[PDB]
């Protein structure tokens, strides 16, 4: 009768209909990605394009229910996410045009390639090419061609489609009521209509600066040691106060420091923490890898594995006859089909992923009774938060000796955890004010505050002011410097990246309480404690039925974004950098560059 | 003094949709529930009203044994005072029950890879079914006031919806084989014994 009743029973069909054809295109998603073959595209493209259009005339069925009379929240969350309409409030022509502009920028990113300026026939691509020099070599110049000659050969192709892309992103956003496409983004966060839980998209941009502000001074203190480390090894390179060469980082674009870890370990000779040989020597496998992050799920309260898991997974690499795409992936394909796709190697590093992977099937599992729109983490940060969360506890030496892979005659001390302090922060830390910097730069563009004629003048202004580092060749505005990096040119959102690397530590640091644990936060192991598991569970069985900030509050007690967690686990770290930094200059001036003379 | 022909019921090819449940009646013969109880091949066996082993010592009138597939997160609806799609739109068993709900996993027969669509629910119906009841229409469901004209369209759902059987489902979702039976006691001969 009343039109909540009718959206109630469309949810009804729409839910039935939509576990089946979603089913039917992951499991064809899923034998195009262990066994890569021309007839697997083909059935992994026509059972996608049925689910996709599925979802377009069900999108378009389900906006001729207005919100507006619709008091059942859980219902109202339902209809508006099937009835953003998004490209399609675009003209058609409009949409191919976009659609068009997105895919030549994703094949341009992912064919670009540079030849050396001496053998017109010797080429590399960014994967592997330039990310093995970019990683990997200590030479200045070789690094500086890298860096630049992606950037002229591959960016300078990205600056036509990308002015174009904004102007049509925007016209389709506006078009749906957002003041324009960063506005769009910051939608993930918003929530309406729940007392004392609601969330603003503006407020997003407010607690990002003010939970940034916090960060600068770890980061600045960071950025000064990394400076003198470098500075030392390359002395006519780096000025003691200016900013770090942007390619002098460790990858493409400085979004990770962790590559700077050999140049800036601190007690260089104290043994890191690897306890690969031992799973060798006691011949572990994938297998053993898995059996054992299930036991550390369990150990706080947690399901096993379905039987179907173990059954249908692919845990190592299917040999050489079938090839596999090997990105380490947790699949949720519906009707309760839960499976990780992984060539697992007999390493620290694939046993840390296992626990990491794991923990999203933990998170799809308990969403599972969610009806099938409510299926996902609470927003865009929360499932990688909960994967991460699960690699600290595992990777502790404390979780190391209790698995027996790490002998008790371990010592732990001051040094190496200050090393172990050091190599987290240039990994997590080192891309907080990089994932910043690249959002805020994308949302001014998108709201218009930058000129055309300004963008890359713009880019590197704010990379040297709030980054602290500087492009070692000047760059008019016929490079597009931003789409150089995977996420601006395949059009995917960053601030994801910030907001769950506060989350991880809020979660991180709530369930440590409740597991009881002494002693500083980054030494905490979870497991075995059921009081920890319930809590995490606690938030996890909600998928997206209840606003994040109250699924956020389930855990951690508090409602929103906190960066005092991370900083709680970046202390002890802190004062050793302070003390480090008294010798030096700490902060960077904006107008030293590596060309200017 | 024939055997009761339970292995026909039991061990039927393939099974009824449970929106169009079937019945058979059965009569004049003699049942051994202990061998169905003492299988240990079914995932539940659970009994309303009396003990398997003790009604082996019993006679009834008539004996109904009404048969289906349903899903394995659904099997907890075929019992009394259930709600939900199945128990309220498909088979409804009343309050006073008195027979036996059995049921195992049928994942190796009833489904298959691509899918098995053979056997249908009903997802709509204007109200719940009385125990017992059997509805096998196929009338559009009318969900909004503008009439269906027998054809699916805004607001107008066909009413059975398919379950899709693969094999690699999880268990709450494979497919599972369900036998009620349902035992009465009237003024006429009890012709069922054990
Ligand atoms: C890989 O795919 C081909 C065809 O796409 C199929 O015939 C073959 O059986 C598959 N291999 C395995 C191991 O399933
Ligand atoms: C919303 O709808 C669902 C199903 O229609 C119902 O179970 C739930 O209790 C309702 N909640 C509110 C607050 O109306
Ligand atoms: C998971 O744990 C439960 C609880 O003991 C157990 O009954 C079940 O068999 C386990 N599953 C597997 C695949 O071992
Ligand atoms: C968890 O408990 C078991 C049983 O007491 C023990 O063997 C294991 O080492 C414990 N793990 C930790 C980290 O305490
Ligand atoms: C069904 O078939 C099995 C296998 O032969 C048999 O043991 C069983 O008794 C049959 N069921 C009935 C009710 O006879
Ligand atoms: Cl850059
Ligand atoms: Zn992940």
């Amino acid at each position: 009768s009343t039109i909540e009743e009718q959206a109630k029973t469309f949810l009804d069909k729409f839910n039935h209909e939509a576990e089946d054809l979603f089913y039917q295109s992951s499991l064809a998603s899923w034998n195009y990605n262990t066994n890569i073959t021309e007839e697997n595209v083909q059935n992994m493209n026509n059972a996608g394009d049925k689910w996709s259009a599925f979802l377009k005339e069900q999108s378009t069925l389900a906006q001729m229910y207005p919100l507006q009379e619709i008091q059942n929240l859980t219902v109202k969350l339902q209809l508006q996410a099937l009835q953003q309409n998004g490209s399609s409030v675009l003209s058609e022509d409009k949409s191919k045009r976009l659609n068009t502009i997105l895919n030549t920028m994703s094949t341009i990113y992912s064919t670009g390639k540079v030849c050396n300026p001496d053998n017109p026939q010797e080429c590399l691509l960014l994967e592997p090419g330039l990310n093995e020099i970019m990683a990997n070599s200590l030479d200045y110049n070789e690094r500086l061609w890298a860096w630049e000659s992606w950037r002229s050969e591959v960016g300078k192709q990205l600056r036509p489609l990308y002015e174009e892309y904004v102007v049509l992103k925007n016209e389709m956003a506006r078009a749906n009521h957002y003041e324009d496409y960063g506005d769009y983004w910051r939608g993930d966060y918003e929530v309406n209509g729940v007392d004392g839980y609601d969330y603003s998209r503006g407020q997003l941009i407010e607690d990002v600066e003010h939970t940034f502000e916090e960060i600068k001074p770890l980061y600045e203190h960071l950025h000064a040691y990394v400076r003198a480390k470098l500075m030392n090894a390359y002395p006519s390179y780096i000025s003691p106060i200016g900013c770090l060469p942007a390619h002098l980082l460790g990858d493409m674009w400085g979004r990770f420091w962790t590559n700077l870890y050999s140049l800036t370990v601190p007690f260089g000779q104290k043994p890191n923490i690897d306890v690969t040989d031992a799973m060798v020597d006691q011949a572990w496998d994938a297998q053993r890898i898995f059996k054992e992050a299930e036991k550390f799920f369990v150990s706080v309260g947690l399901p096993n594995m379905t039987q179907g898991f173990w059954e249908n997974s692919m845990l190592t690499d299917p040999g050489n006859v079938q090839k596999a795409v090997c990105h380490p992936t947790a699949w949720d394909l519906g009707k309760g089909d839960f499976r990780i796709l992984m060539c697992t190697k007999v390493t620290m590093d694939d046993f840390l992923t296992a626990h990491h992977e794991m923990g999203h099937i933990q998170y799809d599992m308990a969403y599972a009774a969610q009806p099938f729109l409510l299926r996902n983490g609470a927003n865009e940060g929360f499932h990688e938060a909960v994967g991460e969360i699960m690699s600290l506890s595992a990777a502790t030496p404390k979780h190391l000796k209790s698995i027996g892979l790490l002998s008790p005659d371990f010592q732990e001390d001051n040094e190496t955890e200050i090393n172990f302090l050091l190599k987290q922060a240039l990994t997590i830390v080192g891309t907080l004010p990089f994932t910043y910097m690249l959002e805020k730069w994308r949302w001014m563009v998108f709201k218009g505050e930058i000129p055309k004629d300004q963008w890359m003048k713009k880019w590197w202004e704010m990379k040297r002011e709030i980054v602290g580092v500087v492009e070692p060749v000047p760059h008019d505005e016929t490079y597009c410097d931003p789409a150089s990096l995977f996420h601006v040119s395949n059009d995917y959102s960053f601030i994801r990246y910030y907001t769950r690397t506060l989350y991880q530590f809020q979660f991180q640091e709530a369930l440590c309480q409740a597991a009881k644990h002494e002693g500083p936060l980054h030494k905490c192991d979870i497991s075995n404690s059921t009081e920890a598991g319930q809590k995490l569970f606690n938030m996890l069985r909600l998928g997206k039925s209840e606003p994040w900030t109250l699924a956020l509050e389930n855990v951690v007690g508090a409602k929103n974004m906190n960066v005092r967690p991370l900083l709680n686990y970046f202390e002890p770290l802190f004062t050793w950098l302070k003390d480090q930094n008294k010798n030096s200059f700490v902060g960077w001036s904006t107008d030293w560059s590596p060309y200017a003379d | 003094t024939n055997l009761c022909p339970f292995g026909e019921v039991f061990n039927a090819t393939r099974f009824a949709s449970v929106y169009a449940w079937n019945r058979k009646r059965i009569s004049n013969c003699v049942a051994d529930y202990s061998v169905l109880y003492n299988s240990a091949s079914f995932s539940t066996f659970k009994c309303y009203g009396v003990s398997p082993t003790k009604l082996n010592d019993l006679c009834f009138t008539n004996v109904y044994a009404d048969s289906f597939v349903i899903r394995g997160d659904e099997v907890r609806q075929i019992a009394p005072g259930q709600t939900g799609k199945i128990a309220d739109y498909n088979y409804k068993l009343p309050d006073d029950f008195t027979g036996c709900v059995i049921a195992w996993n049928s994942n190796n027969l009833d489904s298959k890879v691509g899918g098995n669509y053979n056997y249908l629910y009903r997802l709509f119906r204007k109200s719940n079914l009385k125990p017992f009841e059997r509805d096998i229409s196929t009338e559009i469901y009318q969900a909004g006031s503008t009439p269906c004209n027998g054809v699916e369209g805004f607001n107008c759902y066909f009413p059975l919806q398919s379950y899709g059987f693969q094999p690699t489902n999880g268990v709450g979702y494979q497919p599972y084989r369900v036998v009620v039976l349902s035992f009465e006691l009237l003024h006429a001969p009890a012709t069922v014994c054990g």
